[PDB]
């Protein structure tokens, strides 16, 4: 399991410095640029956050669909596969990840903390995760290589066996006890994942940096700074502009400060995430697309090919 | 002329069933473009031209021909 | 190799159009340029910020002030200042974090794209790979990825295995394929059929465990030489 985006977010620094107040939103223009150059650090994130989206899922250029009738020598993708039942269409496993990952932002909005939505929806990711899974299947690997050419499955496995250096004389005289066994893996990952909560924490700690790094920067409005009161309303109402501008300053080169912080956090997270969307991204290119020759790089023991499944601000990969 | 989207309600361009590559992304797989006497449009954001992989079981296609392509990486 | 002398040099070709006709080639380079130019720029405007001093320059508040007063004065510039270079370097290290991760996948490719072969899929560009020519840029790198993309395709009826005598052969390396008549086997990536023959094929197991295996002769290369 991997992190793939983190939660665009977007911070307006006129709004959470000076609350809805004209005496104090003229001062901050004396501060000037530091208002107008965070959010060219919070775009720079969003931006990549989308490049990062874009670069692990869609590696192909055209969506495949799965062919209607399932022939693959006793292999039971059902579970992997789309479902047209569901009002999103989505894979059976997908939707047991859905679950795992999980007022608040009335509160968030009112000081200027906002959440954009990402570019790419939790459906369209559900599209393209079908996309490079069909290609798995019936494609083989080449459909990465170029236009893809449809290969009769229980042959592909002939192929990816003779990259471990397993002779395919052994996929086919035991077929049917690897239909066995690989129908009876993907049975066990169910459970895996639904009985166990620590199975995203990867990705539910991703969000809950997120909301903890937030809901900090809330918090911090009610810090004083040295200031008489933490209520930039009650400041100028009690007090003349000419002593405000000393007691308000302190505030404003506080907050000020307490967002260039925040910001600061996030592109260094920001970073990390970067990181882990390239491991993500090289994977999708030379764990499902190929056949990884790198060991324990796509799981441990010799590696046959992965299936990627949409997570929540993620990427699950059965290898 | 107020298109709605999921991600909010949007102002000044006129909604297009054409889906085209993301020109100008916005949010929610919707995605705006000045294309069209000129206006903005928005639309729901093409994935990319689908393509029914022929399958059978004992069918498989070989290439009879290849190209050598140079890519700048 | 002629057919590929004309489609290399033709490839060649096109990266110069692809290169001179269309601006945003580099947008990943002129974009590492254009940040710190707009990085330093933005730090040369910070210079003109008050931060609560009564005014923004440093020869107007001394002029204008005893020594006791623009100490108070003074340390609200500095401590303002001070703060937007730390705030400059700190946007530097993450961003001089973002160019040493990537020089690490410029490295990365020099050594297994340029001075080898990369048996990793898209990791040297779409399709299998030949052999990449890197050429420096400004504050960059740029690899040409020479690389091998198949184009015609035929349908072709397979089978994973053929009865002979009851022994099952199969391919060492290739598939059998069938324009419906005969059974040849052939390399997976290329077209090129051969007759199915003993030295094709290898012998494993029989014919009542296969899934799929067809009916057909087995050509042997040595039955004609005894039969001379
Ligand atoms: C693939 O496996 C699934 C479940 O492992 C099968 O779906 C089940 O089918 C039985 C009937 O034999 C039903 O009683 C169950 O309710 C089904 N479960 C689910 C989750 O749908 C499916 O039939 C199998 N398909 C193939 C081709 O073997
Ligand atoms: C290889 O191992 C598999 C299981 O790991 C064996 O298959 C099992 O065989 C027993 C009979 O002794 C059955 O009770 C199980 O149901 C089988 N499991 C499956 C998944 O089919 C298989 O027999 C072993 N083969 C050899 C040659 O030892
Ligand atoms: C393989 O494809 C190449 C081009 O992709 C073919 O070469 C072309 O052949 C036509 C004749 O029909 C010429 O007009 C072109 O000038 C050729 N192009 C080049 C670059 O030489 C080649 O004939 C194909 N080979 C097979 C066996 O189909
Ligand atoms: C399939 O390919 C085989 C081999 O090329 C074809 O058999 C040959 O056909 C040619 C005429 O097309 C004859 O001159 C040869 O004598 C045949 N070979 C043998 C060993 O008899 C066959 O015709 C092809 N069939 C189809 C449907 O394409
Ligand atoms: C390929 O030929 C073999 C014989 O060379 C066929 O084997 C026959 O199978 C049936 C069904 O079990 C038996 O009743 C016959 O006795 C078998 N023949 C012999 C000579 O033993 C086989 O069926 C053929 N392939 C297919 C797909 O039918
Ligand atoms: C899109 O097409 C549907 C039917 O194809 C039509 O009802 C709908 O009005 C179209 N959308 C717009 C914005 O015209
Ligand atoms: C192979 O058969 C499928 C069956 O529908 C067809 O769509 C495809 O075009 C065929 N291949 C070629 C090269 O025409
Ligand atoms: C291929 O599928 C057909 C049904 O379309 C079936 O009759 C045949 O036995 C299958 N062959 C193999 C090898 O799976």
């Amino acid at each position: 399991i991997l992190p793939v985006s983190m939660t665009k977010t977007s911070v307006d620094c006129t709004m959470y410095i000076c609350g809805d107040s004209t005496e104090c939103s003229n001062l901050l223009l004396q501060y000037g640029s530091f208002c107008t150059q965070l959010n060219r650090a919070l775009t720079g994130i969003a931006v990549e956050q989308d490049k990062n989206t874009q670069e692990v899922f869609a590696q192909v250029k055209q969506i495949y669909k799965t062919p209607p009738i399932k022939d693959f020598g006793g292999f039971n993708f059902s579970q992997i596969l789309p479902d047209p039942s569901k009002p999103s269409k989505r894979s059976f496993i997908e939707d047991l990840l859905f679950n795992k990952v999980t007022a608040m932002q009335m509160a968030y909005r009112f000081n200027g903390l906002t959440v954009l939505p990402p570019l790419l929806t939790d459906e369209m990711i559900a599209q393209y995760t079908s996309a490079l899974l069909a290609g798995t299947i019936t494609s083989g690997w080449t459909f990465g290589a170029g236009a893809a050419l449809q290969i009769p499955f229980a042959m592909q496995m002939a192929y990816r066996f003779n990259g471990i250096g397993v002779t395919q004389n052994v996929l086919y005289e035991n077929q049917k006890l690897i239909a066995n066994q690989f129908n009876s893996a993907i049975g066990k990952i169910q459970d895996s994942l639904s009985s166990t909560a620590s199975a995203l924490g990867k990705l539910q700690d991703v969000v809950n940096q997120n909301a903890q790094a937030l809901n900090t920067l809330v918090k911090q409005l009610s810090s004083n700074f040295g200031a008489i009161s933490s209520v930039l309303n009650d400041i100028l109402s009690r007090l003349d502009p000419p002593e405000a501008e000393v007691q308000i300053d302190r505030l404003i080169t506080g907050r000020l400060q307490s967002l260039q912080t925040y910001v600061t956090q996030q592109l260094i997270r920001a970073a990390e995430i970067r990181a882990s969307a390239n491991l993500a991204a090289t994977k999708m290119s030379e764990c499902v697309l190929g056949q990884s020759k790198r060991v324990d790089f796509c799981g441990k023991g010799y590696h046959l090919m992965s299936f990627p499944q949409s997570a929540p601000h993620g990427v699950v990969f059965l290898h | 002329n107020v298109f709605q989207t999921r991600a909010g309600c949007l102002i000044g361009a006129e909604h297009v069933n054409n889906s085209y590559e993301c020109d100008i992304p916005i949010g929610a797989g919707i995605c705006a473009s000045y294309q069209t006497s000129q206006s903005i449009i928005a639309y729901t954001m093409s994935l990319g031209a689908e393509n029914s992989v022929a399958y059978s079981n004992n069918s498989i296609a070989i290439p009879t021909n290849f190209t050598i392509s140079v890519t700048t990486e | 190799q002629k057919l590929i002398a004309n489609q290399f040099n033709s490839a060649i070709g096109k990266i110069q159009d692809s290169l001179s006709s269309t601006a945003s080639a580099l947008g990943k380079l002129q974009d590492v340029v254009n940040q710190n130019a707009q990085a330093l720029n933005t730090l040369v405007k910070q210079l003109s910020s008050n931060f609560g001093a009564i005014s923004s320059v440093l020869n107007d508040i001394l002029s204008r002030l005893d020594p006791p007063e623009a100490e108070v004065q003074i340390d609200r510039l500095i401590t303002g200042r001070l703060q937007s270079l730390q705030t400059y370097v700190t946007q530097q290290l993450i961003r001089a974090a973002e160019i040493r991760a990537s020089a690490n996948l410029a490295a990365t490719k020099m050594s297994e794209c340029v001075l080898g072969q990369s048996k990793r899929v898209d990791f040297c560009g779409k399709g299998y790979h030949l052999m990449s020519f890197p050429q420096s840029a400004p504050h960059g790198v740029v690899f040409l990825h020479v690389t091998y993309v198949p184009a015609q395709e035929k349908n072709f009826t397979t089978a994973p295995a053929i009865c002979h005598d009851g022994k099952a052969h199969f391919p060492r390396e290739g598939v059998f394929v069938s324009n419906g008549t005969h059974w040849f086997v052939t390399q997976r990536n290329f077209y090129e059929p051969q007759i199915i023959t003993t030295d094709n094929t290898f012998v494993s197991g029989n014919c009542d465990v296969v899934i799929g295996i067809v009916n057909n002769t087995v050509y042997d290369p040595l039955q004609p030489e005894l039969d001379s």
